[PDB]
């Protein structure tokens, strides 16, 4: 029994050992509580605020787009404090976490931006932080590691499997496991299980509200299409929610292509993957013939792992949503066109969907379109990666 | 009927059953059938059988490698179920659980797996990640084919899922020991004697503790609290994972180990 | 003859070879007419609003001063687009050197930030970007290397000297001698020859204005006093400029004081160091007694320049503003507090003003104050050079 | 007035002057003495001296290089003024100019400086960081203390500045080839003819050409330009650069070049 539905059409649930379900249900009652609370409402307003820096931009790319009829906006959650999108649901369910008397958070990260935004919203607000994150992404994504353990955070490797963020996600959930009286699992994308793909949405849902307002303030009307890089969900779910009853607007989904989907190491479950259960949901997998779970792969961090959130998987089934994939030289080229000729440095996971954006334009460079991309973050993380990449080259 | 047969056989006796679990096929196919087989002649009243899995999130590191040996050794669900019924072959009446994880299940079709479980005399399954919320599909099918479906009796338990765990489960209730992941070293020592009576009282399928029990100690304790046994996977498995490099000291210690364990268990 | 005053009383000037003036003339001419011109500031406006993300926000601190009298504010330039105060002001030449016909652009830099601010500017508006980097800075604040150059402009690391700022200074005004009919010189700071520190704070003025207008709106008066940090007085004079005439209000900057001002190794000319003539002003120096200019030191990149503006060596002399010196080690355990108390990774530039401010609560912690830090940038890239530095500890 | 003699004669020889340029102690004390004797004696008919300065802004690597060598030698102001008196001993009439920055002229008083200058024997100070715009206190108290003030007139010199230079320099004016920095390699193009005729108009101190001139063509070009002579300094110090293991080989080679653009500006 639940306040809230657990599901999106077949997708979604609370598959997790029994001994969990009241921690789910304690956060269910705790956030319904919340959202109908005026003056928890005005301290998340005014974290957002006074603290994240909201609203952020929405940029008008002028160079990008020369020659072709699109006009492009960037919604600019790249200068959002710490450096992400992640920063804005954190610091609600951080606040939620304090609500219920959690003094500890238990974090997972791939790109170390949530990691990062759950590290400052815990020495923000008081709370003792420990944050997995999988050995090659401690690596790959080293300057989070070190501003998070700045922060006072505790980071800890896990090498386990493909020593990414699903093994990073498996460490998360087994520590609740035995922690979820005194730690609050702070999840970091719109998946797991209920209520997190809810929550995590509602807490990203201003992304979207304020998106709309910007581009009718500027154009007088309402984007063609919203596009998104899809790791987990949370970011795309953030920009499409206010957007979903305005049929007119296309939501479009980018899921890592890796290193080509046909090659099997790509991180695109929702339209190459199979239903299935895993991370306490009913969801898209990568997995075998035999039910084993697939280890994902992308040259981004944030968006290598091998599902997707429940929300996504039922807005596509739908057809409200539609989803593609990116690859990773799709991605670095789009990451060195904004740096060159917007002077913006953005995460390779935003890239992906700029990326695709910029294939909609040149595609059709004569059809008359007026998109947002979601720039769910900066580059400084990716600085040293890219570098290697291109050198090798 | 083996599981009811069992306690009846074992109540007769004045007596709790001990169940060791192991992963099938670590570290091979062939040793695990000689494991399995030094388990039951060492005293074993049931036996709970893992079917290796990618990510086991209820498990810590000692069943964590169980499974990583496993497929190591390239073992697969379809040699799962032809060791079941290598296995229920030699032995007719031992009640043998599965430990699953819902994927796995779910996998090829829902239906389609307790028919194969059915079909190889399989008695009950546990699907770690599937509480009483999400089960109607899963215990249905169960049942359809005479399958006990399991379901645990955490710690946190309130009323109103004691009632769900004693209507919903069959052949054992599974009663978790304490919060966290599996491991031989995080004993349980919250008193679990309230839950034990409840559980009699919504006449639930008899209770086995399960979770950190590595000594006779705790499986004696298990008892005279009221449960009707214990079960022990990754004191168990700890044998197989010290032993690698000596097959024949492996079944030494775990005819040992299992031996003291159900002495215990009187 | 020029159209505006170039000296604060006896400082400041136009000590450029002959050569130079001509370029300084026509700069200042161009400024003028930008000021009157509606359509300038509208440009203006609009880069920093929809590009920049201005305004920033104005964070009170409620950790790091608990059990104080004090109430701290933050000015967030460290959330600006490019991570400093730096880029409001580029954004402002960039469109002088458009508006003069100019094609390429010629800065130095120190902490990278002003040179990652010229190359964003010159990537989105269309000029070719080359800029002057002490090799000594070009190692310490690395980070800033790789994303100018993802930006598409050139670093050129200066061996010369102290191999540090004073010296990438030196090589931008000799390459500029040679230049200056093509390339625009993007000073960095609110020094040099008029009419660059009188642009500069003009160009960085909305910081202060934001900070009345935000401290206005949350208390319902000035601030006691604010605080900033003085590399060459760019964003302490955008701070202080609106706040000039508010005789109540204290104006406080904060020289690095380096291992200490009895050392010799330290940045605090105006406090510390003698009236001279060298980069094309008079102004306070650190000078031997024959009258060569001294190497400075600090262990952050951007405040080691041995000189300082000459509006600040002004305000000082008439009182109208106090200085003070932090040192390397104050600096940096204002640095780790701001990480995890506040959940905020300042530059180490910034953490000087952070530091004095502390020191002011510390030293009196019953005395009612309100005071506002310009957190005049984001520490990402100090995060190695910190790193070494405590591990060495 | 050396300056004005010197010019007298040179016009009544129809001659063009050469200046050659070096930073005093380079590389050091006895081997500059040594060197700045070498220059006169091969035939310069006024030199150029510079006082080593902590940051030349003027100044490409050749004669940054020049400063550094100098400083290397532990050369200070006080004593460059030590060497100009020894030299203006030597040499009661050959003017001597030497090369500022502004600080160095500024820091213990602008009068002191030029009253030292006067004292030693100093003829003309070219401060190259201060433009006419800031000259003021300068070129009184060089006016003062008897010695010429110097002025650059570039080629984007407007009507203004040149009667500006016209008016405020004595000695000579200096007439700058180009923009940029010093540099031997850099070699300035454009026709100055309109700059030295509207010089001559206002009646400015004779035109002395410099920067990038280290060939006796470029000398040649510039007296018959109508300028009254020729400087050059990086060519100059680039012989002791590139002689400085070799003392007695670079005093032979400055004598064959300083001979060797004496005779062009015949
Ligand atoms: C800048 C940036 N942009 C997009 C994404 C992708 O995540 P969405 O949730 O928006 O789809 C990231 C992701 N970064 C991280 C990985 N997150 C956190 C936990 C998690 C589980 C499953 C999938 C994705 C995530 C991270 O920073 O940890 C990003 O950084
Ligand atoms: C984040 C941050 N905060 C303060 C300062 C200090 O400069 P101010 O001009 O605000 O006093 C910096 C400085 N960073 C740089 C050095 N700048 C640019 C050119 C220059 C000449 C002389 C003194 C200071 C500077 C830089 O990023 O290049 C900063 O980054
Ligand atoms: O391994 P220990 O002794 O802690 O007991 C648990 C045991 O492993 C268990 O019976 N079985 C095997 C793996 C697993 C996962 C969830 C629930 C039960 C089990
Ligand atoms: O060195 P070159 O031949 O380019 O001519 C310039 C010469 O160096 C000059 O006369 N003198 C020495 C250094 C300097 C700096 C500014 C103006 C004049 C000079
Ligand atoms: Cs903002
Ligand atoms: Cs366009
Ligand atoms: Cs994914
Ligand atoms: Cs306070
Ligand atoms: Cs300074």
């Amino acid at each position: 029994t639940t306040l809230l539905n657990p599901y999106f059409g077949e997708f979604g649930g609370m598959y997790v050992p029994q001994i969990l379900m009241p921690a789910l249900n304690q956060l269910e009652e705790a956030f319904v509580s919340a959202q109908k609370d005026p003056e928890f409402q005005a301290q998340f307003a005014d974290l957002l605020k006074n603290y994240a820096g909201r609203p952020t931009a929405l940029t008008k790319c002028q160079n990008i787009t020369a020659g072709t009829r699109t006009t492009l906006y960037l919604k600019r959650e790249d200068l959002l404090h710490g450096g992400a999108h992640k920063t804005n649901q954190v610091l609600g369910q951080a606040l939620l976490a304090k609500r219920m008397g959690k003094s500890e958070i238990i974090a997972e990260t791939g790109a170390g931006q949530h990691g990062v935004a759950s590290a400052l919203a815990s020495a923000l607000l008081g709370l003792k932080c420990r944050i997995y994150m999988g050995a090659k992404d401690v690596e790959r994504q080293s300057p989070n590691v070190f501003r998070m353990r700045l922060m006072g955070a505790e980071v800890i490797p896990v090498h386990s499997g493909s020593a990414t963020l699903k093994d990073a996600c498996n460490e998360a959930l087994r520590d609740w496991s035995g922690s979820y009286e005194t730690a609050h699992y702070m999840l970091g994308t719109a998946a797991g299980p209920h209520p997190y793909p809810t929550i995590v949405r509602e807490f990203q849902r201003m992304i979207g509200e304020e998106t709309k307002a910007q581009i009718l303030d500027k154009e007088g009307r309402l984007p063609d299409a919203v596009i998104a890089c899809v790791g987990g969900g949370s970011n795309a779910i953030g920009m499409f929610a206010d957007f979903i009853n305005d049929t007119s607007v296309g939501l479009i989904g980018v899921e890592p292509g890796g290193h080509g989907i046909e090659t099997g190491e790509h991180g695109a479950p929702l339209k190459h993957g199979r239903v299935g259960i895993y991370f306490g949901m009913k969801a898209p997998m990568m997995q075998t013939a035999d039910g084993q779970i697939e280890e994902s792969y992308s040259i981004s961090a944030g968006l290598d792992f091998p599902s997707v959130g429940p929300q996504h998987a039922y807005l596509n089934s739908i057809g409200r949503a539609d989803y593609v994939s990116i690859t990773d030289d799709e991605a670095l080229e789009a990451f060195k066109t904004l740096c060159r000729h917007e002077g913006i440095i953005p995460a390779l996971e935003s890239s992906h969907a700029l990326a695709h954006a910029l294939k909609m334009m040149r595609e059709q460079p004569e059809k008359e379109q007026l998109l947002v991309v979601n720039l769910s973050g900066r580059g400084d993380k990716d600085i040293f990666t890219v570098h290697d990449i291109l050198k090798a080259r | 009927e083996r599981y009811e047969n069992l306690f009846a056989q074992l109540n007769d006796r004045r007596e709790g059953a001990f169940v060791p679990f192991v992963t099938l096929g670590d570290p091979g196919i062939e040793q695990s059938l000689k494991i399995i087989d030094t388990l039951i002649d060492a005293g074993a009243d049931a036996l709970e059988l893992g079917v290796p899995f990618s990510d086991p999130l209820a498990d810590g590191p000692t069943i964590q490698n169980a499974n990583l040996r496993a497929f190591a050794a390239g073992v697969t669900p379809a040699q799962c179920f032809e060791m079941l019924a290598i296995i229920r072959e030699k032995h007719p009446t031992i009640p043998i659980g599965l430990l699953m994880y819902a994927n796995l299940v779910f996998n090829n079709g829902i239906d389609a797996f307790y028919a194969r479980c059915e079909q190889v005399g399989v008695d009950s399954v546990l699907v770690a990640d599937v509480p009483v919320e999400e089960s109607a599909p899963f215990r249905q099918a169960a049942l359809r084919h005479n399958i006990a479906p399991i379901f645990i009796c955490p710690p946190n338990a309130d009323d109103d899922l004691l009632r769900q765990v004693a209507s919903y489960g069959r052949g054992y209730t599974y009663l978790l020991s304490r919060s966290g992941v599996t491991g031989a070293e995080n004993r349980g020592a919250l008193p679990l004697h309230h839950l034990i009576e409840k559980l009699k009282e919504y006449h639930a399928a008899p209770a086995l503790q399960g979770f950190g029990i590595s000594s006779p100690e705790q499986v004696s304790a298990a008892v005279r609290a009221g449960a009707a046994g214990a079960i022990s996977g990754s004191a168990i498995v700890k044998i197989i994972e010290k032993n690698l490099a000596s097959p024949k000291q492996m079944l030494a210690e775990l005819r040992s180990f299992v031996s003291a364990m159900k002495a215990a268990s009187r």
